[PDB]
RNA sequence: CCAGGCCUUGACAUGCUAGGGAACCCGGGUGAAAGCCUGGGGUGCCCCGCGAGGGGAGCCCUAGCACAGGUGCUGCAUGGCCGUCGUCAGCUCGUGCCGUGAGGUGUUGGGUUAAGUCCCGCAACGAGCGCAACCCCCGCCGUUAGUUGCCAGCGGUUCGGCCGGGCACUCUAACGGGACUGCCCGCGAAAGCGGGAGGAAGGAGGGGACGACGUCUGGUCAGCAUGGCCCUUACGGCCUGGGCGACACACGUGCUACAAUGCCCACUACAAAGCGAUGCCACCCGGCAACGGGGAGCUAAUCGCAAAAAGGUGGGCCCAGUUCGGAUUGGGGUCUGCAACCCGACCCCAUGAAGCCGGAAUCGCUAGUAAUCGCGGAUCAGCCAUGCCGCGGUGAAUAC
């Protein structure tokens, strides 16, 4: 029961290393629950355009941080080899608990 | 922002009321962002460049 | 408008009569949207109508609509440098607007404390030719034929 | 003012983050101070070298800074000299143990940054402005570039009202988000004033 | 044995289930007219079945969540359409000339910057 | 305690302070708001009907 | 209405000053910035000088205003 | 009475509770 | 910013010449703080001939110096960025042709469009910047994905989807489909227009983001940067207290209300989107209460903020300046915080003002709009926010 938490910017760049862990999860392990989103937090900025004073003016910015999981039951040492150091994305984080 | 008042506010203060924001880049203090810790223009002048990972331009 | 006549709203009829000048009537009583209020005003306002009148209210609403519609109005225009009224064929379109409209502005007036009794009271005045709704119309037309000096310009 | 900094506006469809990383909410804001005082030192030293974008790739405790040279024979410097003081003087600020590597830039004249920044130096060397911009463009048409542009902003050759020259060829359609046209921005410092000397570069399509 | 439809309407969606009965209608688990007590439009819901004559043939086992309550009738009347095609698809020569399968996008519009609402434009004085 | 008694307890307690150089006594002479408020506008209540007095020109 | 929960304010700047001022009887003149503090009982009767803007208003405390503070004692805005 | 802090409505609008909007 | 007290290579950078000291830490006097004075323990890394000790790097003070510093003027000296005409539909170029030439033509005319959008025509044919399009949200549907979701179908209940069990639906979110005047009728030389149909949706399906060449010598040297002049024992630096909140008035943006289509109290039902570590705080308890004591859960689709409000049922009011309205003032508390006098919000009792729908005049808004109702966040100890930026609930009128 290897929990799988994948917190990222890109959904791209999760995507894929969510992928990447799906793959090489069957290969050597058992039933895979599959990737699922959650929710997708976002951080709204409304900032004004110009550096004077025109409260009117204001450009938007956002900020998601996206979430995946991947549930991977019956854990075997097998398993945790191919997902042991397989990685490649850089601007994703995971974290475990089991 | 005069270097007066920006290094000075970085010292740690006699109470915990007075210390106040700056942000890192401009000086400014009007009004600076926790989450980045710079000023509503540097915010901007900043994510447009891109400098400001997952800092996208918003639109719905 | 600018461009074209712009399309005429339509809307869905009564759940109980099924008479669309009926969702016409309430949407003018409707503040702030309150529909559901608006609703209920109508509604025990015909109650008062059976139990005073021997008659079914849906005919009465309509005899009172069809009396206030008044069929003369007056146009301002600036011919030469000066406001002169110029009477006019009323539309099916306005008469209906202007009826439904009167209705109300005049019913708020009357000296009754409950909101759904004076709209039913207005309803039964009107009919038998009087009360303020009816004013309002013999007003206008008052304004009508009695300038009707200058029915000699547009239309 | 109108337009709107094409860059900012094309990390969507194409134009990637100039630092990709993840962070939390307590991290991010220190994170990122730290970032930007990264480029505080690289623009400093790395000027002559011309520098180009500064890629920032984080991890765990790892971390890399991948840099783009036009002349990376000077980065490098005599056998691996400089690199390694960068690296030193990169950690002295960083307590973060982190790898520099450095990627050659194949054609200085298709990169907007660079190119304004040719510019600047030309104006500083109290050159020809009018001139200076033509030649510019053309400079990126000849090579490839699907359109280029060069801008300026005001007091061309000293005088006493700060002016505007335009100048470009080929397409910059900044209203197309299918673009990718790079933007440059130089800041030339005269004797008698700043002036912003700003590239376009139009390039490819879907 | 069971007709499921879907019905979403402004932020909400209505589970329709349409089985065979008496004729009645339970939302989550209350009587329906419990549920709806003092809403004027209330019966606007069942104007589809009172289309094809159909009114009591089958029973009302339906849910819904998000949305408004003035806003969850529309809300039901839609998806009760939707299930009803399954039973009968050569229903919709009666359906659609009423147009009960149709949705519209009366959404509530984003709110922009430096005005008040969606159009609100704030007022000036001395101009 | 009620009118007969109030009445007095507050007039008498409102002096106390008037007795003393205590500013919100202060205000309470001027005749201006006591517990706070703006000299600028809103205060209407305060000093009761206006009074207009002339300006100057900028045409 | 205005209150400070449970346990009044006053500046140990001048209250371990005033108090010294028992040991020998009365004084005379007072003169500090904290216009902070609340007025207390065992201060009555002393005339101390708290600060304007730019002066310093002598105070002479009594019985009757201990209940309040010396900045209610201090105008600071020069009017009419 | 979006004003009277001292009615329901009063203190929706304020947004505090106290004797007249409780916790349940 | 003002007052008063204090500081000068100075709160910050790089460095230089002379003399003294690891850095560092821990006291006391005077004091409003800062500052000034004073006192102690304390003696490292280098390199050298063993030692003693000598020179040195970093670090500190002292005296002098280069310089730091200036929100000090100048946005008609400037950058950048923004406002604006104007999301308007224009602005132009090559080559060709017209004209001695300035210039013209193209871009125009007739039709059409939301549009220099497209048709027809014509000494022009193209092209660029702009329109549109590519990109995001919303509406239908598909695939992939199941700790959200459900007797949808079965087994048990403390009958709470609680448990199993199951992914179907709701959802969640990443990819893809789908409308193109494609079809039918009529009008038209075409472009296109009107109407209909099938469709979740129509003729740009709703909304975003997106602003041409230039205009105003627009705004901004107090965000930042920067030419130039101006101050450098002060035009600088620390601090304490005051001020930015001043009031005979005047105008702008708004908030609350004048009430019965209503106010109050009670019971009861639908929302979305956001935020949360010393933070959100379930729950128990003390108190009228703000709050406090206690203490679980959450690292957040699985915990919390939370109650949505309007609505709905019951009942109270009876047209009153009132159970309308909540200003001002008295009183007593809570909390934040070094500190709430100047100048904080909140609770509670009392007080209960103006105000009974607004002069001349003037604003917004063409549909899920307006009107109305509540919710969230940024900033932030707290808060003077009735503001701003978003969220959804309900839900019009009207356009000759
Ligand atoms: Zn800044």
């Amino acid at each position: 029961k290897i929990r799988i938490k994948l917190r990222g910017f890109d959904h791209k760049t999760l995507d894929a290393s969510a992928q990447k862990i799906v793959e090489a999860a069957r290969r050597s392990g058992a039933q895979v629950s599959g990737p699922i989103p959650l929710p997708t937090r976002v951080r709204r900025f409304t900032v004004i355009r110009g550096p004077f004073k025109h409260k009117d003016s204001r450009e938007h910015f956002e900020l998601r941080t996206h979430n995946r999981l991947v549930d991977i039951i019956n854990p075997n040492r097998k398993t945790i080899e191919q997902l042991m150091t397989l990685d490649l994305p850089t601007g994703v984080e995971i974290e475990i608990k089991t | 922002a005069r270097k007066a008042l920006i290094e000075k506010a970085k010292r740690t203060p006699k109470f915990k009321v007075r210390a106040y924001t700056r942000c890192v880049r401009c000086g400014r203090a009007r009004s600076v962002y926790r989450f980045f810790g710079l000023c509503r223009i540097c915010l901007r002048e900043l994510a447009h460049k891109g400098q400001l990972p997952g800092v996208r331009k918003a639109s719905w | 408008a600018r461009r074209r006549r712009a399309e005429v709203r339509q809307l869905q009829p009564d759940l109980v009569y099924g008479d669309v000048l009926v969702t016409a009537f309430i949407n003018k009583i409707m503040r702030d949207g309150k529909k559901n209020l608006a609703a209920r005003i109508f509604y025990d306002a015909c109650k008062i109508i059976q139990e005073k009148t021997g008659q079914e209210p849906l005919k009465v609403f309509k005899q009172a609509v069809e009396n206030v519609k008044p069929r003369m109005e007056v146009r301002s225009r600036r011919v030469g440098g000066a406001n002169y009224q110029v009477p006019m064929e009323v539309s099916p379109r306005r008469q209906q607007s202007l009826a439904l409209r009167w209705l109300v502005q005049a019913a708020n007036q009357r000296p009754e404390r409950r909101a759904a009794v004076r709209i039913a009271h207005e309803l039964m005045d009107a009919a038998e030719g009087k009360g303020g709704a009816v004013k309002k119309k013999e007003d206008v037309e008052r304004m009508a034929e009695a300038n009707r000096a200058y029915a000699h310009y547009r239309w | 003012g109108n337009k709107i900094h094409p860059i900012g506006f094309r990390l969507g469809i194409t134009r990637d983050w100039e630092s990709r990383w993840y962070a939390g909410k307590k991290q991010y804001r220190h994170l990122l101070l730290e970032d930007q005082r990264i480029r505080g030192l690289l623009e400093k030293e790395l000027y002559s070298a011309g520098l180009a974008r500064v890629d920032i790739e984080r991890a765990a405790d790892n971390v890399a800074v991948t840099v783009h040279v036009a002349k990376p024979g000077v980065v490098i410097g005599r056998g691996g000299e400089r690199i390694r003081v960068l690296r030193e003087e990169l950690a002295k600020l960083t307590g973060k143990n982190v790898a520099l590597n450095v990627q050659e830039v194949q054609n200085p004249n298709l990169s907007a940054p660079l190119v304004a920044q040719r510019v600047a130096e030309q104006i500083e060397r109290r050159f020809a402005v009018r001139r200076a911009i033509k030649q510019a463009v053309q400079r990126v048409m000849e090579s490839g570039a699907k359109g280029a542009k060069v801008i300026v902003s005001g007091r061309i050759g000293g005088a006493e009202q700060a002016r505007t020259e335009w100048a470009a060829q080929g397409r910059v359609p900044l209203h197309t988000l299918r673009a990718n046209i790079d933007y440059g921005f130089a800041l030339a410092r005269t004797t008698y004033g700043v002036l912003g000397v700003k590239a376009y570069i139009f390039l490819g399509e879907v | 044995e069971q007709y499921y439809g879907t019905g979403r309407r402004k932020e909400a969606v209505a589970r329709v289930f349409l089985r065979p009965g008496n004729g009645k209608v339970t939302v989550n688990g209350q009587d329906f007219n419990e549920y709806f007590q003092g809403l004027v439009r209330a019966v606007a819901a069942l104007e589809p079945l009172r289309a094809v004559d159909a009114l009591g043939r089958f029973d009302a086992y339906i849910t819904v969540r998000g949305g408004g309550k003035s806003g969850q009738i529309d809300a039901i009347k839609l998806g009760i359409a939707r299930a009803l095609v399954q039973y009968n698809p050569d229903y919709r020569a009666k359906l659609k000339p009423l147009g009960f399968l149709t949705r519209d996008a009366r959404v509530v519009e984003r709110k922009k910057y430096g005005k008040h609402k969606a159009r609100r434009a704030p007022q000036y004085s001395k101009r | 305690k009620l009118e007969g008694e109030l009445r007095a307890e507050v007039a008498a307690n409102i002096k106390r302070l008037m007795d003393i150089g205590c500013y919100r006594g202060l205000r309470h002479r001027r005749g201006l708001p006591v517990r706070g408020q703006r000299t600028r506008t809103n205060a209407r209540t305060r000093k009761g009907p206006r009074k207009t007095v002339a300006g100057k020109k900028k045409a | 209405p205005r209150s400070l929960k449970k346990g009044v304010f006053v500046d140990d700047h001048l209250l371990e000053k005033v108090l010294e001022l028992n040991a020998k009887g009365e004084k005379r003149l007072i003169k500090t910035w904290s216009r902070r503090s609340t007025i207390v009982p065992e201060m009555v009767g002393h005339t101390i000088a708290v600060y304007n803007g730019k002066q310093h208003v002598p105070v002479y405390i009594t019985e009757n205003m201990v209940g309040h503070k010396l900045g209610e004692f201090a105008p600071t805005r020069t009017y009419r | 009475g979006k004003g009277d802090r001292r009615t329901r409505r009063g203190k929706i609008w304020r947004g505090t509770y106290g004797k007249y909007r409780p916790r349940k």
